[PDB]
């Protein structure tokens, strides 16, 4: 139990907000019983440089916590254990299937203001919750963003963000503006590099001789596209177990790249789909 | 009453645990072996920090010295025998209840708090202090670390070297920890995307990290061990909530 | 509530009686420092 | 003994403080001699 006070007297429509606001996730830094204003919510931190990635970097060192019973200016805030159950209200725009594993994600800036808390200053930046496959999706999109824009051109960097920035995952259209292009997804993308040099150089001899196998013997339309991307073996096999091993390793890491760490498994949701139960914590 | 802590019975041939039959608290290895009469086989954390590469040679040379029959040499034979290390020994959980029979019984806890019965003198882990480095970006952050023991792999151009790290860190999450930890390891880390090419050895990777368990910032004490006369300075964890994860490699 | 009586260390300011102390002794031994 | 914390500082934990004062130990000594012709006329008379 971590127990917020704001130092500072709230209103009637403060604390209806509040009210609205109940059995949401807040991170804070801090591990201690009390907190206060300044270490609440995400704030404390963006209005450092703003960078998609540097939020989500610390955004994954954060402490998580679930809001609980606000008595007027004081906040409960309760630390949910492992692999218990909790009930959260939903941020992210979504419709929020059932059973599928929930990650973290930084606030998706949009174009209307929040109205959660605007006080002296001081806002509630409330980051999101979203599914892990949309997550994966946007660090998907972060670490091809620096693979392009590592590429130099004029009046293309804008061509490339425009198509590629705004997706649509469960009839939901977001985006992402403003990439500062920092070094983030070099070296994430590095170990990819690094990693795909791997897979060229580790790849067996079956492999890339069972696309040509597979398309001399039979075809199929999703075929011919890959086909559009394309263009004695005498006892070898404990080589071939080995090098199959270590292709899959490296792909492995290039999914932990990409992967996000899932905070939330979901079992009930509301039919309003505003509150539902989870059974996790990491 | 209540316990609350996960532990197992354990039968292990008295030759390999020579100083851990002394001193409670060590991280154990499971060892299976093609031999079908002992098919599990139990080792020390300094018994396979012995042919550990970071080990210095006095560290090394003084604990072969408290590591020196023909049993506990015949496993190490068979140990560098082995291809790779980490799948075919194993990390097994924490010390307690040395018996010292014919064939010692150990009890060992998987999960929990590191307590034999009645809840007096609850032990702690015991790591070499040569073993352990803690990459962060402050030390000791602000409050209780998660402990982690990695394993990496080392290649001077006969063989395959292991290395037995241990870190400790406030970071809970596992890839925050194997991004630190490349930004640690990048130098033999390009060595072996050299070598791993050119081997046959079925391995696939650089090393792997994996969770013991909580520990306490205040509960960090330095101090040594000795037996035989033979000090031996190590940093003792005082008590830890064991929470053992998967492993989670890194080329 | 309840009346007791106690001894203060005084100072006179122009007909002003003035509690004149030093809070060292409930921080002679603890994790923090005097806040002075 | 401890003071209590306000907002957002770490409450420190129960510190008790065990020492041992151990003791230094320190001999002395005192000479003094005597002669054996004192010795011969300290205990008898040879004749009165």
């Amino acid at each position: 139990t971590v127990y917020c006070t704001f130092d500072h007297k709230l209103s009637l429509s403060d604390i209806s907000t509040l009210c609205k606001l109940m059995n949401i996730v807040i991170p804070i830094p801090a591990h201690h019983h009390l907190i206060g204003s300044g270490n609440l919510g995400l704030y404390p931190i963006v209005s450092s440089n703003k960078d998609y990635v540097h939020i989500r970097n610390v955004l994954r060192t954060m402490v998580v916590t679930i809001l609980q019973k606000v008595e007027g200016n004081q906040l409960v805030l309760r630390k949910p254990m492992t692999g218990q159950q909790y009930a959260i209200k939903n941020t992210g725009p979504f419709p929020w299937e059932k059973g599928d594993t929930l990650t973290l994600i930084p606030p998706l800036s949009t174009h209307s203001e929040e109205k959660l808390l605007k006080l002296g200053d001081w806002e509630l930046t409330v980051p999101l919750v979203v599914p892990t496959a949309i997550a994966a999706e946007i660090n998907i999109r972060l670490l091809c963003i620096g693979l392009i824009a590592v590429h130099r051109e004029y009046n293309e960097m804008q061509t490339i963000i425009d198509e590629l920035c705004s997706i649509q995952y469960r009839d939901v259209l977001i985006k992402l503006p403003d990439i500062v292009n920092d070094k983030q997804s070099m070296y994430s993308m590095k170990t990819a590099c690094i990693s795909l040099s791997m897979i060229t150089a580790m790849a067996p001899d079956i492999v890339r001789t069972y696309i040509d196998r597979l398309t001399l013997e039979d075809h199929s339309m999703l075929l011919i596209k890959c086909q559009e991307l394309l263009s004695l073996h005498a006892t070898d096999i404990k080589d071939e177990l080995k090098k199959i091993k270590s292709v899959l390793t490296m792909i492995d890491q290039i999914n932990s790249l990409t992967n996000e760490k899932t905070y939330f498994v979901v079992c009930d949701v509301s039919a309003d789909n505003r509150m539902a139960t989870c059974i996790y914590k990491n | 009453r209540e316990n609350l802590r996960i532990a197992a019975r354990v039968f292990t041939p008295c030759e390999l645990l020579a100083p851990e039959l002394e001193n409670l608290g060590m991280l154990m290895y499971r060892f299976e072996t093609d031999v079908d009469n002992p098919k599990i086989l139990f080792v020390g954390l300094f018994f396979l920090c012995s042919n550990a590469f970071n080990v210095s040679a006095c560290v090394r040379t003084a604990l072969t010295t408290m590591y020196t029959n023909s049993m506990v040499d015949n496993v190490l034979s068979m140990i560098n025998t082995c291809k790779y290390l980490e799948d075919k020994v194993s990390l097994f959980g924490v010390t307690s209840l040395v018996s010292c029979g014919s064939s010692c019984l150990l009890s060992c806890v998987m999960q929990g708090n590191v307590y034999d019965a009645n809840k007096e003198n609850i032990h702690g882990l015991t790591v070499l202090k040569e073993i352990f480095l803690e990459p962060d970006w402050e030390p000791r952050q602000h409050s209780t670390q998660y402990v982690y023991v990695v394993h990496v792999y080392k290649e001077v151009l006969s063989k395959l070297q292991y290395g037995i790290y241990v870190v400790l860190t406030s970071f809970q999450n596992e890839d925050l920890v194997v991004d630190i930890l490349r930004q640690y390891f990048e130098k033999e880390r390009f060595l072996f995307l050299n070598y791993l090419i050119n081997s046959n050895t079925t391995l696939s990777y650089f090393g792997s990290v994996q969770r013991i368990g909580r520990c306490a910032t205040e509960d960090i004490k330095s101090g040594f061990l000795q037996y035989r006369g033979i000090t031996l300075p190590v940093i003792k964890l005082e008590n830890i909530f064991v929470d053992l994860s998967e492993k989670k490699v890194f080329v | 509530r309840a009346y007791a009586d106690l001894k203060l260390n005084t100072l006179k300011l122009g007909d002003k009686l003035v509690a004149f102390d030093h809070l060292h002794k409930v921080y002679k031994n603890t994790d923090v420092n005097d806040p002075l | 003994p401890r003071v209590a914390t306000g907002n957002d500082v770490t409450a420190p934990k129960e510190t008790t403080i065990m020492v041992a004062k151990h003791s230094e130990k320190h001999p002395i000594n005192i000479s003094f001699d005597l002669s054996a012709a004192c010795l011969e006329h300290l205990e008898n008379t040879f004749k009165n």
